[PDB]
RNA sequence: AACGCGACGAUACUACCCGCACGUUGUAGACGUAUAAGAAUAGGCUCCGGCCUCGUAUCCUAGCAGGCGAUUCCUCCGCCGGCCUCGAAGUGGCCGUCGGUAAUUCGCGUAUUGCAAUUUAGACACGCGCGGGAUCAAAUCCUUUGCAGACGACUUAGAUGUG
């Protein structure tokens, strides 16, 4: 019996999955309330990634690929924090590509006017090198 | 070889007047600024200058370019469209037309 | 009521190979190859064990899960067609005018043409073209009978219905004139 | 009576067109084509093989 | 029916002012007639109505009913 | 409807020589504000007992809030609603964080499913189901099913409504 | 992002007729030049027999005495159907409306002037973003063909040719992008350690 | 009369145009479709009829025929057409 | 379609085409008017490493409105030719020549428009001028014809010929 299926690979909502909010924050699911709302908590020590324990809608939520392995259902703030530092959620979020793009966006937005000329000039230098490299091939 | 642009204004489009369902008031015009989407973006440009630049048939003092000056007064609605007051009401043929929004007076 | 999960399962024989694309299903086996598009129904195809495929609907209705029972039986029918095939035995009867059935296969378009002559004395020839992949024969095991076999149950059944409909009596007494070609037996080749 | 646009009448006409008139017209067409065929045979840029440009609008003028 | 290939005359939903006035007037007339018939009322009326009570699907019907019973007992013994 | 909170009201008939120290009736209700709370309390007391607004006073009105607004609870609401046929009973179940949220969802659902309005709906008893085996409705049963995990297929991306034109066709997968 | 362009080309495939017409009419009256392509690939919500019934009623509506002048000219082409929607949404009986309609252009398929240009999309009118998955939809091209549009096959053949040429262009794009990737890493060393880390710190 | 030919109007051109050529497929041999001629008049003939099933089968039937003088045509051009969404 | 379109022949004047001097010439309205896969959305892309909410992306973007001169650079751009390519309402590539060209750094000029006043600067279309090539036409009226006809209109014929 040979079966070859390539249909989908979604990300599921369950207890222990951390998800990203439009403030840019992270919160782990503690209890699933309905099919479109969950209860979440962010105990992260980083003030940018901290999220108060409360109800979040999945419409506002965004699913990240990090899942706490055995986070108990209904875990209160102290225990979800214990699991957070046990699993090192901050390091893996930093390693993920979404946070990298967010940081690049933040740098580009906070980049001032002198800095905008500097970037233009340095990209021109890199562009000259890249064109020299591309001319050979 | 500068090969670069020389723009110092923000593009805008005169859309219509401040009007009701029937009655239209040519005193104040509605301006859609390029890139403004919300009332905070509008609040940045409150008070800025606006000029409608058009071409005429006769050159009076060295040019055929005539300009009507005004200022952005207040935001309009929730989509970033602003209300503008000009020294003269706009020709009402310039609905959907271009205006230049100048950054002075500056506060940043 | 928006059921969160509903799952269905289809088992597969050892000697078959199922290749399923976005929603194209292709099945290969000893008898041949059958392909069908199911892109009109929302389903997630999955593997749960070595020799069983899975069909699921999340956040669906009773209409959605009813589609999942139809999607299974259709795929199961295709698997059975590629393993054992399908066969319809039909019989033609008459009272006074023998029904003459001529079956041939044209090189062009690769289809089977069945010609019916002398249906209650009519001078018109009735030509029916089969769906591709259907073999039609006049077997010498019983008289006045025809066998229509193939890989696709839908094609075989539609062909049998086509002959049955083309041999229909008009403006007569149904209780008195008993002539036609009728499906007698339904089953598998193996 | 059956109309000139009847499906069965159209099927009969198709059979007639495929069985008799088809062959007859094909034969006459072959003969006339042979006769007319007999009557008939009774650098890229400076050669023309490279097809180039000779000698309202769809796009908005920029 | 061949409605798709050969549609018939549409039925206008555009309400006329003559119709709106007539329907409002007849609605008011029906309401007044209902009020007059209710004034007439050749029918009996009782005080206590048939209360359907707690549904059998209530998870705490037993607790609520025993609460009620002990309430009756207490009221009877106190009064 | 609106934003609600628990309002517990004690009111009593105005003291007289004949009957000093009256009964001090009390009940808990759902109102957007204290004025509506007192009006509903007086309406219900007029309907139940022979006490009216003029011959009564409001001893106390306090806001009851939730003991634990952070833990997910299942609520059973027994309610009576009057439609064109008459008064009918319903027990319905809601999975929320508060009795306030349960009552909000109940008004919304009754309006959506039966077109019953605020004065057409009576809240007879709202309870918190102390444990499973007290849930009788299949949707909340499937919500409390063990090891519940589900995907969110066909997620329409949230694009700005002022972004009229896009350069790429959006995806509905994540 | 509320951007003003000279002319914007809208790919009509997978777009709801009325919603796309609303967006296009608002843009035209604000002063933006619109070019809609693949009007035969446009979509209409509901089911095909409902759309065909509506169009047959439209055909039923006709002037008695003289069909030549004053009568409703029943245009059968999908571009003309979309134009009818946009005209019904624009005050065409005014000079302003006439100017907006002169700013509008519509075509069937993608003509060679517009095949090498960028085609934008309107997410506020897309079928896959708007309709519920279980709901039916029909094709404006199919409706036009069943009402009497004579050039479905010609447009189909031209689209096939355009898609083949686009596949060739995309193979060339693959070659160019692969060479660009190789060129970037090859001069990743030959540059200046400062510039590189400088760009990384500044977000590039 | 017939609403097919009505509004009745003078022909825009004296020559008269074909308006429809027979559908073309590559399998058939190469041939021309139409021709020109000048009407000369009509005459009477008789025909040894060979129409089966008719009352005049194997009999002589007098029929009226028309004569069109057809001098040979001279070819002076070649026109190439293309298919577009507009026709 | 008499305010829809295509192909072709001949186009005297006028000026048909070519280059710039431009125009106190027009434009429901330039100011970087930059950006081609297709297809699916209960899936897709790929260099086959992996990647995909996110066009808040990529390209381009410095220099008297962008001057002059150097060290250094072989990168970008445009005009002409050659070979081919593009017909759905018709273009792009390769090669070549020729002209321009901050990827690094420096020098000599900018002042005075006086504390802002559209930074008159783009494209297509049209018109006057020169100096280079070239062309050297028809229709209507009139007479006639009758395949036509209320009147117009239409089919015909008038330049040395089968008039």
């Amino acid at each position: 019996a040979e079966i070859n299926v390539e249909a989908t690979s979604w990300r599921r909502v369950e207890v222990g999955r951390v998800l990203k909010l439009e403030n840019g924050s992270l919160a782990a699911i503690v209890e699933i309330i309905d099919h479109k709302r969950v209860l979440a908590d962010g105990p992260s020590s980083d003030p940018k990634l901290a999220t108060p324990r409360g109800i979040v809608p999945l419409s506002r939520a965004l699913l990240t690929p990090i899942v706490i392995p055995k986070l108990p259902r209904g875990a209160r703030t102290g225990a979800v924090k214990k699991a957070w530092e046990a699993y090192g959620v901050d390091a893996k979020w930093k390693e993920t590509n979404w946070a990298k793009k967010q940081l690049q966006q933040e740098r580009r937005q906070s980049l001032t006017d002198f800095d905008r000329f500097k970037v233009m000039r340095l990209k021109k230098q890199r562009r000259f090198e890249e064109r020299k490299a591309l001319a050979k091939i | 070889p500068s090969e670069a642009g020389h723009r110092l204004y923000v593009k805008g489009r005169h859309l219509s007047y401040q009007r009701g369902r029937r009655n239209t008031h040519p005193k104040t015009s509605l301006i859609k600024i390029e890139g403004v989407d919300d009332t905070a973006a509008a609040n940045f440009y409150l008070g800025k200058r606006v000029a409608y630049v058009y071409r005429a048939q006769k050159e009076v003092r060295g040019t055929k370019i005539r300009v009507i000056w005004g200022k952005i007064t207040r935001p309009h609605g929730n989509s970033g469209v602003v209300r503008a007051k000009f020294t003269h009401p706009l020709p009402a043929r310039s609905f959907g037309a271009s205006v230049r929004i100048m950054l002075y007076p500056s506060s940043i | 009521m928006r059921y969160i999960h509903s799952e269905e399962t289809i088992p597969v024989p050892e000697n078959l190979k199922v290749s399923i694309k976005s929603r194209l299903v292709t099945v290969e086996g000893p008898r041949g190859k059958l392909q069908k598009d199911l892109s009109h129904i929302a389903v997630n195809f999955s593997v749960v064990k070595k020799g069983v495929i899975g069909l699921e609907i999340h956040h669906g209705s009773r209409k959605d899960v009813a589609a999942l029972r139809t999607v299974r039986t259709i795929i199961n029918n295709m698997i059975i067609g590629v393993t054992k095939g399908f066969k319809y035995k039909m019989r033609y009867v008459y009272a006074h005018f023998p029904i003459n059935v001529n079956v041939e296969k044209n090189a062009e378009t690769g289809c089977y043409e069945v010609e019916i002559r002398n249906f209650i004395g009519e001078k018109i020839v009735r030509k029916v073209v089969m769906a591709p992949g259907v073999e039609v024969e006049i077997s010498k095991a019983q008289k006045d009978e025809l066998i229509l076999s193939g890989n696709s149950l839908e094609a075989v059944s539609q062909s049998a219905a086509d002959i049955q409909q083309i041999c229909k009596v008009r403006n007569k007494d149904i209780r008195k004139f008993l002539d036609g070609i009728y499906v007698s037996e339904k089953g598998n080749i193996v | 009576a059956k109309s000139a646009r009847a499906s069965r009448i159209k099927e009969n006409h198709q059979r007639f067109k495929k069985n008799i008139a088809g062959p007859v017209e094909a034969a006459r067409l072959e003969r006339l084509s042979a006769k007319l065929m007999a009557i008939a045979q009774a650098s890229g840029v400076k050669s023309g093989k490279s097809i180039g440009r000779k000698d309202s609008s769809i796009v908005f003028p920029m | 029916a061949g409605t798709i290939n050969k549609p018939k005359k549409p039925t206008s939903k555009r309400k006329t002012t003559r119709l709106r006035a007539k329907i409002s007037k007849r609605a008011a007339e029906k309401k007044r007639k209902e009020r007059k018939l209710a004034r007439k009322n050749p029918e009996w009326r009782s005080k206590l109505k048939k209360d359907p009570g707690i549904p059998n699907l209530f998870p705490y019907k037993e607790r609520l009913l025993q609460q009620r019973e002990e309430e009756r007992i207490r009221r009877k013994e106190e009064l | 409807m609106g934003r609600l909170q628990e309002y517990q009201v004690i009111g009593r008939h105005l003291p007289t020589e004949a009957n000093p120290n009256p009964a001090l009736y009390r009940m808990r209700i759902f109102a957007p504000n204290e004025v509506v709370a007192k009006s509903r309390f007086w309406y219900f007391l007029r309907g139940l007992k022979k006490v009216k607004k003029a011959t009564g006073e409001i001893v106390s009105v306090n806001v009851i809030s939730e003991k634990h607004p952070l833990k997910v609870k299942n609520f059973g609401i027994w309610l009576r609603y009057d439609s064109r046929s008459g008064t009918h009973n319903m027990y319905k179940e809601y999975r929320e964080t508060s009795r306030v949220a349960a009552v909000e969802a109940m008004y919304a659902d009754m309006a959506a499913r039966h077109r019953a309005r605020f004065r057409s709906i009576h809240i007879l008893k709202v309870v918190e189901l102390e444990k499973t085996e007290d849930v009788k409705r299949p949707y909340i049963k499937q919500l409390v099913a063990k090891n519940l995990s589900f995907p969110l297929p066909h997620r329409v991306p949230k694009i700005s409504t002022k972004k009229i034109f896009s350069a790429k066709r959006p995806s509905t997968f994540s | 992002m509320s951007s003003f362009e000279s002319v914007v080309v809208i790919d009509g495939k997978g777009h709801l007729l009325g919603r796309l017409a609303s967006i296009v009419a608002k843009q035209l009256l604000s002063g933006q030049k619109i070019v809609v392509v693949r009007c035969e690939a446009l979509n209409i919500s509901g089911e095909f027999f409902r759309a065909k019934l509506k169009y047959h009623a439209y055909l039923r509506k006709m002037t008695r005495y003289n069909p030549t002048r004053g009568g409703p000219f029943h245009f059968r082409a999908p571009s003309r159907i979309f134009y009818k929607a946009v005209r019904g949404m624009i005050p065409h009986k005014t000079a302003r409306g006439a100017a907006a309609l002169e700013r509008l252009k519509v075509f069937e398929g993608v003509p060679p002037p517009y095949d090498k240009k960028k085609k934008m999309v309107v997410p506020q009118a897309l079928r896959v973003l708007r309709l519920q998955p279980g709901r039916k939809y029909c094709t404006v091209g199919r409706l036009s063909h069943e009402v009497g549009w004579k050039y479905q096959d010609v447009v189909a053949r031209l689209e096939e040719r355009r898609k083949a040429k686009g596949a060739a262009y995309y193979e060339r794009k693959k070659l160019a992008a692969r060479q660009l990737s190789e060129a970037k890493k090859a001069a990743a060393a030959k540059v200046d350690p400062k510039v590189s880390e400088a760009l990384a710190a500044y977000g590039y | 009369g017939s609403l097919a030919f009505l509004p009745r109007k003078r022909a825009a051109r004296h020559r008269g145009r074909v308006k429809s050529f027979p559908k073309d497929d590559p399998k058939k041999p190469v041939h021309l479709t139409a021709a020109m001629g000048y009407k000369a008049g009509m005459t009477t003939i008789v025909r040894d009829l060979d129409r089966p099933g008719a009352k005049a089968h194997k009999k002589e039937v007098v029929e009226a025929v028309t004569i069109i003088d057809c001098p040979p045509m001279v070819v002076v051009g070649l026109v190439g057409y293309i298919e577009t969404p507009r026709g």
